[PDB]
């Protein structure tokens, strides 16, 4: 009986553990979608294109 | 960075066993991965061996079986093979190419590093201090590791090493003196095993409660060869990120470098490179330093890694070159004895032709305690003896000997009894085992302890 | 090894 | 498309005008059709590795493509048959042509397409279903002993659009459409799968009961476990029918790679006439048996390909729910297979001749043997125990066989160096005579048997002290004599079995366990000093001769005739004697 | 000169372009500048036996050609200093990459440069002395212990032409030489 009773306590707590991670994580996303997101487009849309560096006339 | 656009080709030459001839590529890398596609929609993964004029000749990992020599198409990386690595590896399986075994997800890339290393500068190398602790009596009281110091483990087929693998990473950690063992980890790394030994690592080392603290590799032996000779510069690429990077105590185990011999072999005959000695390539013994010296500590840097690999003695054969050239580049050696694990003793292990160069800095007073060396040293002194006294007993009969050689008989058997044995799980403390080895030694009388400073007896032995 | 080097050498043709 | 050869040497054959071609496809070659082989591309000139002797082919014949890699065939009637390296029917083949020989048979099915049985569709499935495949679908009514389930080839679910009823069909029929993509499919009571993939499972599980054998040495020292590995030298065959005939074997497959011819007609022979008697109805053991025979006489890839078949087939009826023990006649053969055909390709060799790949292609031979899960919908579980056999080289522990061999094998056994008695065939190496299972067994064991428990420790106790002892002898206490005469006695009655007389043929575990504890049990009361316990051993002996001749005697009561209980009464009645000895000693 | 990569197999590399190379001539390949050893001569062709770490190397790299073979360099600066072997020093690249790891890339001068050393001329030579290989021409104070004296190395003799007075010199030259009506020569202190 303790042994369940235990073992039943430490899985809410393990779970509840997880929960508010996971909450922290998704709260830390939503702080920070539209600054990545500019970035990573603004920085894709750039080229520069250019022949490799060893080519020989 | 890369910028440029991946290529793509389909002009194969030809095949030569696992080997696959290209042309017309402009300007090739020389180590550079690729990627196959076979007609039938099967992907693979290979890395340029050779490079010669517009041909390139690339192996294939997972054999080159069913290749088109029309309809196939490969892609080129552009790149050498690089290692996403992070500090939250911790508690995850892999496969030696980095994808994961158990039901998790891929890596996230904290950093990229070249899996073929780097040198160390010799100036900054730090001599090793302190001594961790191990479980086991053997390794801990008679001999010693130091924070830096490279052991390896001869063991012959057929002998269980791989208990006193498992044993040690469960029981790994630092001495408790009163930044604590939070600090310490583990890369286990094991190639070219069976489905057997691998299954009951994945499942011990879970049943123990340790995944927080061990990052482990699994290569069964119907795997590629080259997922072989891949796996430990991996492991020891993580081992450096998380050690001096990251300020953390390393503690590397590597499984049956022999097989890595012989992935290196492997690699030798598809290059078409004479062999010498014993069908190996001369240049291994410098391969195999690469593979070593990649431990000691480091100034400007609290952290630190330590080396114990395992290898099959083939025959009891020392002056093989393998066990050769490692002792050559190595500060010790444990030996495991067939007939003590014919005796039923779980470790096997035979103190005698076993030797650690470092002892006389590994312990001491700011160490584990000051009485340590002087018991070691007494303990094997009295255990020569008593070996020789067996011997003698051999021929001379109980009746011929004297009360000196009954202590030193007595002595012996219940040495083997309790100091060698330890059980599969049992944690000893490195006290427990130094007050054991005191009260075995209070079987002799206070004047035979020849090796003991008398302020010590006085001491400890009342 | 004298001999592979030899079946070696007639292979480089 | 059709090809040319350009050239020929030896079981090689180069041809051109083969762009397109595989890495493994199977090709036909000149006007007899020979069975061939892709292995090396040059462009559109490749090279072919044929099955046949090449005399009379010349430059310009016909080369014909397939769109196959090699592959076997399976559905009924297999047990039962000889096969073959590449399955072929050789009992068929001598049927049609009445002919001692073997002619260019090219074209003859592994099945036959004019035998029917009846087949019975599994009552659980309803036709135009979504059920969306599933492995089995139906069952073979009845076989002598052993029912031919059908399953549904991996790779390959879909719904259900037809079943066909109960019936008598030839496998040649179709009874199954399973189109379930707009695109429409058709199977027959036969497959075909290539040789060399691995037929996808849906899990592994460590080994969980133990594996009979009749030999004593095999089960006190080192015991096999069912769904194990192990390997043997090859110094016999008996085991197999032991094997068989004992332990819980469902189906048995044997394999001659490259054995003897005449050893092999030995087998042919004597094989089918042996019965089972399963429940007092005696049933012949080939009904359950199957064979893939391979003399020294056929070609080289044979010899290559005649591994991979044996375990594809043990493979697919391990899938079938049932336990399988194989055996195979020798592996050192298949290495000079493989030494003279990468001499043949000229890639340049390692040690000893052997290509440097011949531990990867070990490591694929096994790691596929074990207790698994199969995959489907009715649950069920097959297990597969291979044994290898190593057959001694000239150097013994030197060969690069035997040191691949011992990185993979679980249990492993070996002869010690070669004796005065070139009969010592059941001997013992200590120096490399170890198992790996221990640990997973010791809990059946604690069950059934617990006497042995130190027992088994202290016989390799008493062996190695004689064996540290006897060299000193050679170049002296009472004990060290009782210590080797015990060791001597041991070897000689242990060990050395004999198998060809019915004595030793076969031995039950508890006959085993009762002559092994008299045995030790000598020991056990008369090592506790020079005398019975704390005179000399020329005295005991003098003492005890008739007990040492009724210890030497154990060995013949046969069990056939003698059951367990007058065999263990027997050796009761000896011990007793010896303890009545011991009192007057 | 330079010249070009054509193939690479491990620690063996064939560049092409090489004509006029010399036997046993150091040379440097690739961005990072790895070292190695002319072993085969072939027409231009060219092989190179390359001892530092072989990877990422392309074909068509820059083959710069050192015009020496394996030597070694002297000079002042040379005493209580560390060397690996091929005078490639060790307590300098400690410092001014602060990494524990050695670069591939290294190719620091074998002794630092920009140190005065307090040169003293010899006042027993004038314009005109004609001297001979390994003569003493001054006298350096390296420590407060040994001289580490300047000596004209061997092979080389004549009438001197020029000697630069006493004071201090960061390893710059010294002497003029104007032998056999050839050149004048000029000799620093390394």
């Amino acid at each position: 009986q303790a042994a369940m009773g235990s073992q039943g306590n430490l899985s809410a707590e393990v779970e509840q553990a997880t929960r508010r991670q996971v909450q922290g994580m998704q709260s830390s996303q939503q702080r920070n979608r539209e600054r990545v997101l500019a970035q990573l487009l603004g920085m894709v849309c750039e080229v520069r294109p250019q022949v490799h560096p060893n080519y020989r006339v | 960075y890369l910028s440029q656009p991946r290529l793509t080709y389909k002009t194969v030459s030809g095949v030569n066993g696992p080997l696959v001839i290209l042309d017309h590529v402009k300007f090739p890398r020389y180590a550079e991965i690729v990627h196959l596609t076979l007609p039938d929609g099967t992907k693979r993964s290979g890395q340029v061996l050779e490079v010669s004029g517009s041909k390139a000749v690339v192996q294939v990992f997972e054999g080159t079986s069913g290749i088109d020599a029309k309809k196939t198409s490969c892609e080129f990386t552009g790149d050498i093979l690089r290692t996403p690595v992070s500090e939250d590896m911790l508690g995850r399986v892999f496969n030696g190419s980095g994808k994961p075994i158990d039901r998790g997800p891929v890596v996230l890339a904290e950093d990229f590093l070249d899996i073929m290393g780097q040198p160390i500068n010799p100036q900054c190398r730090i001599y090793p201090e302190e001594m961790i602790q191990t479980g086991i009596s053997a390794i801990d009281g008679m001999n010693s590791i130091a924070r830096g110091q490279k052991i390896p483990i001869f063991s012959a087929a057929g002998l269980p090493h791989n208990e006193i693998a498992a044993q040690i990473c469960r029981q790994a950690g630092l001495v408790k003196k009163s930044y604590s063992e939070e600090n310490f980890a583990i890369v286990f790394a094991a190639m070219g095993v069976n489905m057997e030994t691998a299954r009951f690592f994945k499942s011990d080392f879970e049943e123990n409660g340790s995944m927080d603290n061990v990052c482990l590799f699994l290569n069964l032996a119907n795997d590629p060869t080259i997922e072989r000779i891949i796996t430990p510069r991996l492991a020891l690429t993580t081992a450096e990120f998380l050690a001096y990077q990251c300020e953390k105590h390393v503690l590397v185990i590597l499984t049956d470098m022999s097989s890595y011999a012989e992935a290196l072999r492997e690699v030798s005959a598809a290059r078409e490179e004479v062999p010498g000695r014993r069908g190996f390539p001369g240049y291994m013994y410098t391969d195999l330093a690469t593979i070593y010296e990649r431990a000691g500590r480091v100034e400007g840097r609290n952290g630190s890694i330590t080396q114990i690999p395992i290898l099959t003695m083939p025959n009891d054969d020392i002056t093989h070159p393998i066990p050769d050239l490692t002792g050559y580049i190595t500060e010790g050696q444990i030996y495991v004895d067939r007939q003590l694990h014919n005796r039923q003793i779980y470790p096997p292990i035979n103190v005698l032709p076993s030797l650690s160069r470092l002892m006389k800095s590994a312990i001491g007073e700011g160490m584990t305690r000051k009485d340590h060396a002087d018991v070691s040293n007494q303990l094997y002194a009295c255990y020569a003896i008593g070996k020789d006294v067996q011997a003698m007993k051999a021929v001379v009969g109980e009746e011929a000997l004297t009360s000196d050689d009954l202590l030193y008989l007595e002595f012996l058997q219940k040495f083997e009894k309790n100091f060698i044995t330890q059980g599969p799980y049992e944690n000893r403390t490195v006290y427990e085992t130094l007050d054991i080895g005191w009260q075995l030694l209070r079987i002799f009388p206070k004047e035979m302890l020849k090796r003991i400073p008398q302020s010590t007896l006085s001491e400890f032995y009342p | 090894f004298y001999r592979l080097k030899k079946i070696q050498e007639k292979k480089k043709i | 498309t059709f090809g040319y050869v350009h050239g020929v040497s030896g079981p090689v054959v180069t041809a051109c005008d083969m762009a397109g071609a595989a890495m493994y496809e199977l090709v036909r070659v000149g006007h007899s059709e020979l069975v061939g082989e892709i292995i090396r591309l040059e462009g559109d000139m490749a090279t072919i590795q044929v099955y046949e002797e090449t005399s009379g082919v010349s430059v310009g014949d016909p080369v014909l493509r397939t769109g196959k890699p090699l592959s076997v065939e399976l559905g009924p009637g297999i047990m039962g048959a000889i096969f073959d390296g590449i399955q072929r029917p050789l009992s068929d083949i001598s049927s049609q042509t009445q002919s001692i020989y073997i002619p260019r048979g090219v074209n003859v099915s592994a099945l036959s397409r004019d035998i029917k049985w009846e087949f019975i569709p599994s009552k659980n499935l309803r036709v135009g279903s979504h059920i969306t495949g599933g492995d089995i679908y139906g069952i073979v009514n009845e076989n002598s002993l052993i029912k031919h389930k059908i399953m549904l080839p991996p790779r390959n679910r879909g719904s259900v659009t037809y079943i066909a009823p109960p019936g008598n069909y030839d496998a040649s029929d179709v009874v199954l459409e399973l189109e379930f993509e707009g695109v429409k499919e058709k199977f027959s009571m036969v497959q075909v799968w290539p040789v060399r993939q691995v037929r996808p499972v849906t899990e592994k599980l460590p080994a969980n009961h133990p594996l009979l054998t009749g030999q004593r040495v095999l089960d006190a020292l080192f015991p096999c476990v069912q769904g194990g590995t192990t390997a043997i030298p090859g110094a016999k065959t008996v085991i197999s029918q032991s094997l068989s005939k004992y332990s819980n074997s469902d189906v048995i497959i044997y394999v001659g790679c490259g054995e003897r011819g005449n050893e092999m007609s030995e087998v042919l022979r004597d094989f089918p006439e042996l019965t089972m008697e399963v429940d007092g109805k005696v049933e012949s053991i080939m009904k359950r048996t199957a064979l893939v025979a391979n003399t020294s006489n056929m070609p080289v890839a044979a010899r290559e390909a005649s591994i991979y078949t044996g375990i594809t087939l043990s493979e697919y009826f391990r899938d079938m729910g049932y336990h399988v023990s194989m055996m195979a006649d020798s592996t050192s053969r298949w290495a000079e297979a493989l030494r003279e055909i990468s001499g043949r390709l000229a890639e340049m060799p390692a040690d000893s001749g052997y290509p440097a790949y011949l531990g990867a292609r070990l490591a694929s031979f096994y790691e596929r043997a074990g207790r698994v899960k199969c995959l489907g919908n009715p649950e069920r579980e097959g297990s597969v125990s291979i044994v290898g056999a190593v057959s001694p080289p000239g150097g013994d522990f030197s060969d690069p066989v035997t040191s691949a061999t011992l990185g993979i094998v679980q249990v492993f056994w070996g002869l010690d160096k070669k004796l005065a008695q070139r009969k010592h065939f059941p001997s013992v190496n200590w120096l490399i005579s170890y198992s790996k299972y221990m640990r997973a067994l010791d809990e059946y064991y604690d069950k059934h048997f617990t006497e042995f428990v130190p027992l088994r420790t202290k016989a390799k106790e008493i062996l190695q002290e004689e064996e540290d002892l006897a060299e000193i002898v050679q170049l002296l206490a009472e004990t060290d004599k009782i210590t080797l005469e015990v060791a001597k006695l041991i070897k000689d009655d242990f060990l050395q079995q004999n198998g060809y007389t019915p004595y030793d043929r076969f031995c039950p575990f508890y006959k085993t366990v009762g002559m092994l504890s008299n045995m030790i049990s000598f020991y056990d009361m008369a090592r506790r000093a020079v005398e019975t316990t704390a005179i000399t051993w020329s005295i005991i002996r003098e003492h005890m001769g008739e007990i040492l001749y009724k210890l030497s005697s154990m060995k013949f009561k046969d069990p056939v005739k003698d059951g367990e209980a007058k065999i263990k009464a027997d050796y009761a009645q000896l011990l007793e004697d010896m303890q009545n000895a011991f009192r007057s000693l």
